[PDB]
């Protein structure tokens, strides 16, 4: 959980968003990631 | 800006799921509907789904729409159809996104 | 005070989930999305729980 | 509209061209889309992030 920011907690929680509210995620490509829990 | 909305979606479209999309908005008090649907990418020309939602005071103007990609409405063939159109429509507002 | 998420953990969870959590604030006349999120770890319980056992013993 | 311009010193029509009405809308308020991944000044335009 947690994120960098915004976009990145929606992002890192497996999800996207529409908003006016000034953000996007667009921005928040990367990496398959492999983070063990 | 007062007037905002979230929808929220999973990050990839499974084929045949249900992808049920929620609806936030904030700073309307007037009830009103609005529509999510699921359409072709780029011409926006087939509705894959659909999605009727009424934002409201007992809502709290939260509502979701469970909206699924039938697999035979995609044109198939020798190129898979990578992108999508979620997009949401109202009085207020209206935005789609790949 | 803000309400606790009390909602009961489903059988739909039983691998994992996740919480997020979110607002927009329309301070000045800005809009900000603001959100986090949790990991949740939730027990394995199977929904049907079949178990297989011979009569004797 | 005015439907004889005064002329040659003829007196101008006197008063508003307009009256306005308290209305019951059929139509949403259309949002601003905010500036998305770019900066958002303080007036609500929005600017390149570099």
């Amino acid at each position: 959980g947690g994120g960098l920011n915004n976009a990145n907690v929606f992002h890192l929680a497996g999800l996207t968003f529409l908003t006016n509210a000034n953000a996007d995620d667009s921005q928040e490509n990367d990496e398959p990631c492999k983070e063990i829990l | 800006q007062e007037q905002t909305y979230v929808i929220s979606a999973p990050k990839i479209f499974r084929v045949g799921a249900s992808e049920n999309i929620v609806i936030q908005v904030y700073g309307y008090t007037e009830a009103f509907d609005a529509t999510i649907s699921i359409k072709s990418y780029p011409d926006k020309k087939f509705s894959y789904s659909s999605g009727h939602v009424h934002l409201s005071s007992e809502n709290k103007f939260q509502n979701s729409a469970i909206l699924t990609i039938q697999p035979k409405q995609l044109p198939g063939g020798q190129n898979p159809v990578s992108y999508v159109y979620l997009e949401v429509v109202s009085k207020h507002f209206s935005k789609s996104k790949r | 005070s803000y309400q606790s998420i009390n909602i009961p953990v489903t059988q739909n969870m039983v691998p994992s989930s996740r919480l997020l959590v979110y607002y927009i604030v329309t301070g000045e006349q800005t809009a900000e999305l603001v959100s986090d999120s949790v990991w949740l770890n939730i027990e394995e319980k199977c929904g049907n729980q079949l178990q297989v056992h011979l009569s004797p013993d | 509209s005015v439907a004889v311009y005064g002329q040659y010193g003829g007196q101008p029509c006197v008063g508003n061209a307009f009256e306005t009405q308290s209305c019951e809308p059929t139509r949403g308020c259309p949002t601003e889309e905010g500036c998305g991944e770019r900066f958002r000044c303080f007036s609500g335009q929005c600017i390149s992030k570099s």
